């Protein structure tokens, strides 16, 4: 199952 | 034995031919076992591997809304990142990552990873401790600011050691005929005259699993790295791998070499010669 | 930065004429990800190629599987051309059975 949380760079 | 997961992310911006693309693709060690292509005529994520099937709907929905949310949130932060390196609109950028969970034999976490990069080189990474960054230069330590800010590194740990070795424990039981069984190298040696004076000798093996192997050549019991050509380990296409180590012998020492096999399908390494 | 793409030709199962197989071409070591690749049966394109997803190694670099179903013969001659942004022309590899 992926990481649910955004990670905007 | 020792198992991975991992998804792999590739954003890849295209100006003048429409919005950035962003693929997913997720793998237990090996095995890819799901797909997301934001190019797709309908977008969803898809089983790549037959235990995967079995999940319902609320995994594949739950996995889809994931993806859609990081299609958008890729697409800022290549508009980010184009703009720390102060590039022109004109030019194709990539931005890849890879994140995942090592377990070791007894199912134990081993280490957590989360890497990405921009252009082919590393941009930031999380470190083993799961709470601090290597930033690789001064814009990789602008997105360091703002993921100290939204508690980022914390987040991830919270993942890696939490669900993410939870869910491959699951995946690795609901594939375990596939994903926990070592498939041995077939292995032979054939034989090429190249002049009168020489000949080269092929090593194969062919039909293993896992990809990871190691094929030596030794003369005389000593190992002729600078002179053995090693190509890259190939997919065959039914989950299994293929490789071959070649040295070129003088005509009538062929029995002076000798082709060394290691592979967790194997209990103990292998020793193969010419047979003629 | 750019990374030329590395390329092998051949079977899934060994090769023995008359029999049915799988004709893979493997592109690795590539990058940027945008690639060409058409398997070639006496020089023309074949039509029904397959292809696994885009994924990367652990140094950045893309690879690809393409894949089609064949049945090699000792007349008929397989290759691989591939063209990415690193070539000036598409390179085209030859399968060799023993390779
Ligand atoms: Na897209
Ligand atoms: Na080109």
């Amino acid at each position: 199952l992926p990481f649910d949380k955004p990670t905007i760079m | 034995g020792s198992h991975s997961m991992r998804y792999f992310y590739t954003a890849m911006s295209r100006p003048g031919r429409g919005e950035p693309r962003f693929i997913a693709v997720g793998y237990v060690d090996d095995t890819q076992f799901v797909r997301f292509d934001s190019d797709a005529a309908s977008p969803r994520t898809e089983p790549r591997a037959p235990w995967i099937e079995q999940e319902g709907p609320e995994y594949w929905d739950r996995n889809t809304q994931i993806f859609k949310t990081n299609t958008q949130t890729y697409r800022e932060s290549l508009r980010n990142l184009r703009g720390y390196y102060n590039q022109s609109e004109a030019g194709s950028h990539i931005i890849q990552r890879m994140y995942g969970c090592d377990l070791g034999p007894d199912g134990r976490l081993l280490r957590g990873h989360d890497q990405s990069a921009y252009d082919g080189k590393d941009y930031i990474a999380l470190n083993e401790d799961l709470s601090s960054w290597t930033a690789a230069d001064t814009a990789a330590q602008i997105t360091q600011r703002k993921w100290e800010a939204a508690r980022v590194a914390e987040q991830l740990r919270a993942y890696l050691e939490g669900l993410c070795v939870e869910w491959l424990r699951r995946y690795l039981e609901n594939g375990k005929e596939t994903l926990q069984r070592a498939d041995p190298p077939k292995t032979h040696v054939t034989h090429h005259p190249v002049s009168d004076h020489e000949a080269t000798l092929r090593c194969w093996a062919l039909g293993f699993y896992p990809a990871e192997i190691t094929l030596t050549w030794q003369r005389d019991g000593e190992d002729q790295t600078q002179d053995t050509e090693l190509v890259e380990t190939r997919p065959a296409g039914d989950r299994t791998f293929q490789k071959w180590a070649a040295v070129v012998v003088p005509s009538g020492e062929e029995q002076r070499y000798t082709c060394h096999v290691q592979h967790e399908g194997l209990p103990k390494p292998l020793t193969l010669r010419w047979e003629p | 930065i750019q990374r030329t793409p590395k390329i092998q030709v051949y079977s899934r199962h060994p090769a023995e004429n008359g029999k049915s197989n799988f004709l893979n071409c493997y592109v690795s070591g590539f990058h940027p990800s945008d690639i060409e690749v058409d398997l070639l049966k006496n020089g023309e394109r074949i039509e029904k190629v397959e292809h696994s997803d885009l994924s990367f190694s652990k140094d950045w670099s893309f690879y690809l599987l393409y894949y089609t179903e064949f049945t090699p013969t000792e007349k008929d001659e397989y290759a691989c051309r591939v063209n990415h942004v690193t070539l000036s022309q598409p390179k085209i590899v030859k399968w060799d059975r023993d390779m």
